[PDB]
């Protein structure tokens, strides 16, 4: 056991519940669903698909290969080496 | 439903969500009367 | 009150503290813009 | 489909990127009245 | 409104979050900087 | 009941909150205290 | 007293941390605030 | 082919970058007409 | 365009954040630079 | 008892926290001692 | 006194570091206040 | 055109944005540089 | 041969320094012409 | 001499450093602190 | 005795506390001719 | 030419990126101490 | 010469960074304050 | 020999390090005629 | 011996701290002479 220089007691401790000394209660039990003060409803419930606002369309699908939007093509393939674009060697080996 | 990847279900999500949006709307109350009084006791509008 | 499925896909253990750690950083950066861009907020607090 | 790494499918993340576009196109609507408002009550365009 | 497969590789974990903070970040940015560089903005505030 | 993601029940995440309140009203009450010795001891509002 | 079951889903380990640092930060900030936009404080240090 | 440490085949990872790209050139077109605009009303050029 | 590989060894959850964060990041830094060594930019705002 | 989830008991916590305690009462105790010796001799109150 | 259990919930790997350093942070905040807005702590440096 | 090894090392998930980045906040740091010690590149801008 | 600590082969990571060799040459190129238009256009030497 | 259980919570991999770090730290900031709020301290090197 | 969350004994504890204050003491002891000698040459109290 | 060891025990992972980083923070570092506190170095951009 | 076995308490992989890094960000803020305090030292590199 | 917690042997330690030694020695080379530039062009000790 | 929580021996440790020592030697023995040559060099003493 710690003795301590500072006297005692050095802590409080009790036995079956927490008791507050900024009087009761210090919380309020909540039984069923959550019963806000701001009155109701609190959330729109979302049974199919998104119900959006601002129209739609509000996605556009993708079905194969992308379609940039900027142009093709968008990239250079690479087949058996690094074809350089700043000429050899670009590395040297031990 | 299934467990999503935070380990909520959407039910409990969507009771998550009341506690939010409830805190939110205690938040705006609050802020709204003290913008009232910011209003009648400086020059901000006045 | 339509994203209630948000915290299914973010985790409220960054959710929660990022929301109410934000919302009272965005209170003291405005209180802070108030009081060094204002006189009456300044004259305030020296009183009199 | 499969569950990616994030742990999405592709249909999921579709109708997650739903509610980030009706959600940037609610956040423009009233960033435009704003600009609207600003406009008519500061000498911004005078 | 293409992108949408971008939540296959970014976790929304970090995608939503940066997503609403950053540009929360960017409307205090963009109000400091009118706030420092206009009269009219700070003259607002000060009222009478 | 079961734990949920943090570890706690939700009679052990009560038990906590408990003194997170009690804790925030002895603050509070601090607090009070400590505007009332500044308002005598300052021009504040004097 | 509505809240209490947040610790389900705000870990401790953060959540307590977290709420005692920044209620300590902002007295912190506001104490500057204060000490540097009022001239009794400065002048209660200062002393005579 | 292999999955490579991210999780991405070289296939995955080629579409990906077709995005990047794609995402770039539109970002660098709106650059252009932003930059005119700056050229026509303000004297940096002017 | 030769760099498509890059995903193979740079991981998208990182890669795309920075990226599109980053890019933003110069965005700003240069209207800050632009805002405070130019009169105009800075008497567009104030108007008048 | 269980252990908790930082790895303690009750009674190992309890023991910890007197520890705190008489850490910050010996803290404390010569805080005020200094906050004597800066009345002595600082003009702060004198 | 009461708050013995915070312990079962707040690892002291994190509680107990934060808490010594927060605390040596405030204490050094304390002092430059002190330092930049008195006279006589600076003037007990500059000596005679 | 050595250390081509390096990257049996050093992990390209942190070596290569930290590359990438590195070399973009350097090229914003020289130019910030010759911006704040130069009256042309400031009076480019201004125009005229 | 065997796979590194970081998940790459010798010939993968030197395959992997001929991308970011060129990218250096890319960007030397490109630096070469922006200060040589520097040297043309402002006082820097002239 | 009380605490010598302190590193059975307390990780040595954490506490050693941050202990002789922020003892560091505390060291450069009180020389700031002076040769900030002195003339002997920056006369000292000034010389002659 | 039991291994604790750190991995030590108390008596591995106590002995590596015995080299924390024991260094402490050789900070104090260098730190206190450091107060000396510029109580000596500074004007400090001089 | 002793330390040869030294990553047996120091991660390359993080060693050799804590090296080349910071070897040019430091030259960033003593370019802008050169810069903020010469004559020629700051006149060498403007010209003439 | 007494502490040889801290290494068995305070990992290489992070002391020996935290070492080097940290002795190499005391001598540049040691230079930064001889810079900024001294004539003779800023006279050094103005030269002439 | 055995992997150190690094990952690396000895010799894959002490191979590895050679080219730190020559990334010196070469970025020290570079750095003697930067400087002598300076010397020569520039009033540092002339 | 067994292996320590960082995964060193006693042996291993002290072996590693002989490079720990003697490489704040030799930065000593440098920065004696660089003290030396500021102190021949500078008004510092003189
Ligand atoms: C000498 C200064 C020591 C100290 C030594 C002792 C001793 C010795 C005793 C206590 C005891 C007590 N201590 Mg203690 N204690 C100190 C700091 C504190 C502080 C604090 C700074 O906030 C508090 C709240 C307490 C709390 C308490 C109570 C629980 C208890 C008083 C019961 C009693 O009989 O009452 C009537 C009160 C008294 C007889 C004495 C009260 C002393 C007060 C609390 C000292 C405050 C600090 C003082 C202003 C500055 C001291 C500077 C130092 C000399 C450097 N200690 C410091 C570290 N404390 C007593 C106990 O356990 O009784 C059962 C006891 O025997
Ligand atoms: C004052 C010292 C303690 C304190 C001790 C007590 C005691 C003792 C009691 C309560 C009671 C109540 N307290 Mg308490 N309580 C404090 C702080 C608070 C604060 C706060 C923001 O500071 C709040 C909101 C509460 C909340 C409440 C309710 C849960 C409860 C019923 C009130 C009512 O309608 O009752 C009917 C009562 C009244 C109309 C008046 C009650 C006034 C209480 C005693 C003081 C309240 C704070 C005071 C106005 C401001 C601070 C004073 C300065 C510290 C000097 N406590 C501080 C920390 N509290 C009561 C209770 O549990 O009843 C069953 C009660 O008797
Ligand atoms: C302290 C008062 C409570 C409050 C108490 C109630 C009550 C009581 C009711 C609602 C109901 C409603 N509330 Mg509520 N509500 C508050 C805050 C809000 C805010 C907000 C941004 O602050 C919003 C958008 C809502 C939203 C709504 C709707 C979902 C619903 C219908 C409103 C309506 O016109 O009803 C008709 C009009 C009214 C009921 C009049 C008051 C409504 C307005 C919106 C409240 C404004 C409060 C004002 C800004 C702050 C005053 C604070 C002072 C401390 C008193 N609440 C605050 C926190 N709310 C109603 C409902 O469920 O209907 C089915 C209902 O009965
Ligand atoms: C009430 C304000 C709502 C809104 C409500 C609606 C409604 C209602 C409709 C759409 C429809 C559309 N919306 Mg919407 N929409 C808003 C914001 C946006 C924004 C944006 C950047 O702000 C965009 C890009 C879109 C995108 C679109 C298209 C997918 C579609 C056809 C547009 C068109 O050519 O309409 C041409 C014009 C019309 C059809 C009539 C006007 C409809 C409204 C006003 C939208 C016009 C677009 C314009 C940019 C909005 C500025 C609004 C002001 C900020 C107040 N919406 C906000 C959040 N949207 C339409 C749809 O899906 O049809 C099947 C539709 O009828
Ligand atoms: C409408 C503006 C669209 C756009 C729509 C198109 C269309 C439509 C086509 C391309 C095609 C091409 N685009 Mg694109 N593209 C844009 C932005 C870009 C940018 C950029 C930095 O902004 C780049 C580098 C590219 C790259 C390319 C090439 C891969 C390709 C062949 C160009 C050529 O010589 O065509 C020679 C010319 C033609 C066939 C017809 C005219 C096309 C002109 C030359 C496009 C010029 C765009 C200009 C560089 C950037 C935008 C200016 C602003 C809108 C003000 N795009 C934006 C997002 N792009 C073309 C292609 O696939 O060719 C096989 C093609 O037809
Ligand atoms: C825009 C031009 C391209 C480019 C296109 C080429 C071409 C085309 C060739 C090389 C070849 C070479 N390139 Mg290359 N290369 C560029 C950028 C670089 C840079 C650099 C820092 O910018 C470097 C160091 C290199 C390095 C090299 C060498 C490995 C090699 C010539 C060795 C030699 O002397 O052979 C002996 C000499 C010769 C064979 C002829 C002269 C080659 C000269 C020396 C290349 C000079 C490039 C010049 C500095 C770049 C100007 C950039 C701006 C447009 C101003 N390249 C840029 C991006 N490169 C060569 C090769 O692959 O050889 C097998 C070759 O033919
Ligand atoms: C700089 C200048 C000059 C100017 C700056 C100008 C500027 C930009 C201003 C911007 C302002 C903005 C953007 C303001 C935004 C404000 C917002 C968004 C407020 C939000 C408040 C949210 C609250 C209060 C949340 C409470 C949550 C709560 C209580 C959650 C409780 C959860 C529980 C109990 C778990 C339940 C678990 C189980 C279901 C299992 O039971
Ligand atoms: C400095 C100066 C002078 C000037 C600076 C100038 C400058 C640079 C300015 C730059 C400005 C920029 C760039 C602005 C950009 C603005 C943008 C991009 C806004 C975006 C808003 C996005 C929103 C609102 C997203 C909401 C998402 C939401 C609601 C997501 C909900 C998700 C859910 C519910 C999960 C569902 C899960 C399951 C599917 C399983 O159900
Ligand atoms: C800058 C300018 C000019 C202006 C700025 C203006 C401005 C913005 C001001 C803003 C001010 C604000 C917002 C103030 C907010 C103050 C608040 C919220 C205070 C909260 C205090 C909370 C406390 C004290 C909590 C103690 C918790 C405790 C002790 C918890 C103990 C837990 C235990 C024991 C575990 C049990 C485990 C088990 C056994 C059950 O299993
Ligand atoms: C402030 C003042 C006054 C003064 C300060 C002065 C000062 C200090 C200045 C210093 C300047 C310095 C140091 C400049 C240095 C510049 C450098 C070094 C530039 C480097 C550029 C590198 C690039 C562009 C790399 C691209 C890599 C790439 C794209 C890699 C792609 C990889 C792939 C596709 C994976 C392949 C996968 C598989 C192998 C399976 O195929
Ligand atoms: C502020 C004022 C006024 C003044 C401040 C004054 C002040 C303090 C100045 C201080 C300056 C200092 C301290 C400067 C220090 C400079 C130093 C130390 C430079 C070191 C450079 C090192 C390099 C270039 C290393 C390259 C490594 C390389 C390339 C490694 C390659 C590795 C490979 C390939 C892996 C192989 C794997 C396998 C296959 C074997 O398994």
């Amino acid at each position: 056991e710690y003795k301590g220089h500072s006297g005692h007691p050095l802590i409080l401790k009790q036995e079956g519940e927490y008791k507050g000394y900024s009087g009761e209660p210090l919380i309020l039990k909540q039984e069923g669903e959550y019963k806000g003060y701001s009155g109701t409803p609190l959330i729109l419930e979302q049974k199919g698909e998104y119900q959006s606002f601002s129209g739609t369309p509000l996605i556009l699908k993708q079905e194969g290969e992308y379609r940039g939007f900027s142009g093709a093509p968008l990239i250079l393939k690479q087949d058996g080496e690094y074809k350089s674009f700043s000429g050899y060697p670009l590395l040297l080996n031990i | 439903n299934k467990v999503w990847p935070t380990g909520l279900t959407i039910a409990e999500s969507e009771e998550l969500h009341k506690h939010v949006i409830d805190g939110t709307r205690i938040f705006g109350a609050i802020a709204i009367v003290a913008h009232f009084l910011a209003y009648v006791y400086s020059p901000w509008l006045h | 009150m339509n994203q209630g499925r948000i915290w299914t896909v973010v985790k409220p253990t960054v959710g929660l503290p990022l929301l109410l750690g934000s919302v009272t950083v965005i209170a003291i950066l405005v209180h802070f813009a108030v009081l060094s861009n204002t006189t009456w907020f300044s004259k305030y607090w020296n009183g009199k």
